[PDB]
RNA sequence: CACCUCGAUGUCGGCUCGUCGCAUCCUGGGGCUGAAGAAGGUCCCAAGGGUUGGGCUGUUCGCCCAUUAAAGCGGCACGCGAGCUGGGUUCAGAACGUCGUGAGACAGUUCGGUCUCUAUCCGCCACGGGCGCAGGAGGCUUGAGGGGGGCUCUUCCUAGUA
RNA sequence: AUAACCGCUGAAAGCAUCUAAGCGGGAAGCCCGCCCCAAGAUGAGGCCUCCCACGGCGUCAAGCCGGUAAGGACCCGGGAA
């Protein structure tokens, strides 16, 4: 179930076949597998990956030259591709061909403490007529004596954003092995420069 | 003359087959052992019990239509968070857990009842961890 | 009266092996295992096999007929048990054969393709008549059933898949 | 009926926010038809999701316009005023009809009429601190168990075939 | 895996019967599948890699004190947090 780490670079549009095709280019660099998981030692199947080669040594003492391909140990190792057992070490963007569909996990921009209405797209209060300081407010939260309490899922304002988000079935528009680029259309989560992991789709697999 | 009370005792183990044993009828005794109401020094506030190991628990058998008709329910916290799970489904997904459940409900409630339940170790199919003595009981 | 749970069976190509819950038939055309009640003895005698019930309550009586007939079928089974005919009626409707599989056109926008299950064999002597060959009776009758359920007989016309025999019908209609 | 509440359990409607029931409005699956087809009728299964925008009236409801797959019915203190409104009702002003000699009065009408910054506990949304997880650490991850989600229409080909 | 339903095989009841023993189909529903949280799952899981088994009193059931080790903190420059 092929997968590879990357960073959101930025967006643009591509003009394919006289159509616009807005695209989000994510760079998925070479990915030096530093561990494998086995139903023997582990009980499931995956690859550790590792990405962004930097630090000279901030790596300190716990480390792997155990798989030793961690030579130039990487900043972010973010790991499981789950059931993926690749060809040799070092998965590349060669992994994906254009027209392939893919799911993309990433970290949604943090909005911090966000009202109901933007958290939950609540309606809010009227801006006039009676009004009185409830324009941006949630309304009733419950009934009366029964149940005499508030349901355990109840949509309210709190930290919103800065969370795991996986937008699915994205089309691979292009892949540029040269610079390790990759082009998908649209939705992919989070800030430019943030980490994204990129997997084959679950429409079929 | 005060009534005798145990000093710290030796935690005897015990092994049980469960294959073909009924359920609640197997449960009854597993409870009694767990409490140690078979020991003549029995003390309510302490729990000098037996540790119980039960095997072949996928193999408990039960009467009537219970395999289909009997339901376990789980309320989460949430609207419509009551889950309804048939016996067949349980056994097929987590075998045992049905014996663990039947026994738990039969142990008392409170700090100590919850401790005794730790002393009942249930496994599916044959074998188990071989550490202690575990005299086979029938 | 004179209820059919205790006549006698038949010999001559075939063996009967009574196990505790099951009996193994094993005759010229194949072998069938008949699950039977654990209770209720079945006794094999000369050139015949009987079945006897423990009690006279309707619980054993009902099991009694069933059990005799269940075994008997397996004996009829392992010597010529197939039958199950099925003629196809109406215009565009024809049946063809593909390898072991059966393909029929009943008037959908596709052909419908039915592979035979284990121990079942298809025959098409004319495109408009079919035959389902088998050792196992219940499995023949099912497979036959399944075929007929694609396009069952219309109420308003003769079009469909008909068990041979199985008379025809007129509402009439408009 | 008069049982808790008159040393106070704020009352219609709206709005916001829902959650549940199923006697199901729609969608899915069915039987019967006085079911040719299409389209209905009736009854069974089914609560997953859905269930429009306006005119009029304080209205609920209803009627109507234009649509729709449909424009479901109930419960939750006729859900929800320490969430909002305040049109209605329901103080004090004023008028009409009417009743009363009168003062006044009317589930009759009319116009007007103070809706209280600070959340202790439970509950709910978020977020940390502590300790535990019997050697301590830096990574990585299994998923028991939860939650989210769950709608539907038109057209075209099949085929102007059956 | 099931609902209503449609069937097979099939007695009790020589016939018949989807049902009493069985089996097969069969729903936007159920259980999985998807996405998210998730080991306070005190039933506290697992894998990789590190540091190491000092010195004294407690001559002992746990410890204790001082530096330590791997590692952390603190302080600082910042951040689509
Ligand atoms: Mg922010
Ligand atoms: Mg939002
Ligand atoms: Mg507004
Ligand atoms: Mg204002
Ligand atoms: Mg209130
Ligand atoms: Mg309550
Ligand atoms: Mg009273
Ligand atoms: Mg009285
Ligand atoms: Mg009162
Ligand atoms: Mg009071
Ligand atoms: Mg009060
Ligand atoms: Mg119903
Ligand atoms: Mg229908
Ligand atoms: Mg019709
Ligand atoms: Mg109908
Ligand atoms: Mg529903
Ligand atoms: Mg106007
Ligand atoms: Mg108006
Ligand atoms: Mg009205
Ligand atoms: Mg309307
Ligand atoms: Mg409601
Ligand atoms: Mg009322
Ligand atoms: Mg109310
Ligand atoms: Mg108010
Ligand atoms: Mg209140
Ligand atoms: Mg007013
Ligand atoms: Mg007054
Ligand atoms: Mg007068
Ligand atoms: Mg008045
Ligand atoms: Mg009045
Ligand atoms: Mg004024
Ligand atoms: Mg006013
Ligand atoms: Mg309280
Ligand atoms: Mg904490
Ligand atoms: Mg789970
Ligand atoms: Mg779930
Ligand atoms: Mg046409
Ligand atoms: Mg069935
Ligand atoms: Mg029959
Ligand atoms: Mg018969
Ligand atoms: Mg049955
Ligand atoms: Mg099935
Ligand atoms: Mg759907
Ligand atoms: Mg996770
Ligand atoms: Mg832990
Ligand atoms: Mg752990």
């Amino acid at each position: 179930m092929k997968g590879i780490l990357g960073v959101k670079v930025g967006m643009t549009r591509i003009f394919r076949d006289d159509r616009a095709v807005p695209v989000t280019v994510i760079l998925a660099g070479p990915c030096p597998v530093v561990q494998r998981r086995t139903p023997e030692k582990d009980g499931y199947t995956a690859v550790q990956l590792g990405f962004l080669p930097q630090n000279p040594k901030r790596v300190n003492r716990p480390l792997k030259g155990h798989f030793a391909k961690a030579g130039v140990e990487p900043v972010r190792i973010l790991r499981e591709i789950r059931d993926f057992n690749p060809e040799g070490d070092t998965v590349t963007v060669e992994i994906f061909k254009p027209g392939e569909r893919v799911d993309v996990t990433g970290t949604s921009k943090g909005r911090g403490f966000a009202g109901v209405m933007k958290r939950w797209n609540f309606a809010g209060g009227p801006d006039s007529h009676g009004a009185h300081k409830i324009h941006r407010h949630p309304g009733s939260i419950g009934n009366r004596k029964t149940p005499g309490r508030v349901y355990k899922g109840k949509k309210m304002a709190g930290h919103y954003g800065a969370e795991r988000v996986t937008v699915m079935n994205l089309e691979v528009v292009d892949v540029i092995p040269e610079e390790n680029l990759l082009l998908v259309k649209g939705a992919v989560p989070g800030p430019n420069g943030g980490l994204v992991i990129v997997r084959e789709t679950k429409k079929a697999a | 003359m005060k009534t005798y009370v145990p000093k710290q005792v030796e935690p005897r183990w015990v092994l049980i087959d469960a294959e073909g044993k009924t359920l609640g009828r197997l449960a009854t005794k597993i409870a009694t052992l767990l409490r140690g109401k078979h020991r003549p020094d029995w003390t309510p506030n302490v729990a000098m019990g037996d540790f119980v190991v039960v095997v072949n628990a996928d193999k408990i058998r039960v009467t009537g239509k219970k395999l289909e008709q009997k339901i376990y329910t789980r309320y989460s916290g949430y609207p419509g968070g009551l889950k309804k799970i048939p016996l067949e489904k349980m056994l097929a997904t987590h075998p045992e857990r049905v014996l663990e459940h039947a026994v738990k409900g039969m142990l008392p409630k409170g700090p100590l009842g919850r401790r005794l339940f730790k002393r009942l170790k249930v496994y599916a199919g044959p074998d188990h961890p071989h550490q202690a003595q575990r005299p086979e009981k029938l | 009266s004179r209820i059919g749970r205790l006549p006698i069976p038949v010999p001559k190509g075939v063996s009967v092996e009574v196990a505790p819950g099951r009996v193994k038939v094993k005759g010229p055309k194949g072998e069938l295992e008949v699950p039977v009640s654990p209770e209720m003895r079945v006794v094999v005698e000369e050139g015949v096999v009987r079945v006897e019930r423990p009690s006279d309550e309707r619980r054993h009586k009902s099991l009694h007929g069933l059990t005799r007939t269940l075994i008997a079928n397996a004996v009829k089974g392992v010597s010529e048990g197939y039958s199950k005919e099925l003629l196809i009626k109406g215009i565009g409707y024809r049946a063809r054969l593909v390898g072991r599989a059966l393909e029929l056109t009943v008037g959908f926008s596709h052909p419908v393709v039915v592979e035979p299950p284990e121990g079942i064999t298809f025959e098409v002597p004319e495109p408009t008549r079919v035959r389902v060959s088998g050792i196992d009776k219940q499995k023949v009758g099912q497979v036959a059933a399944n075929i007929r359920a694609i396009r069952k007989p219309s109420a308003y016309h003769e079009k469909g898949i008909y068990y041979a025999g199985e008379p025809v019908r007129l509402k009439p209609g408009k």
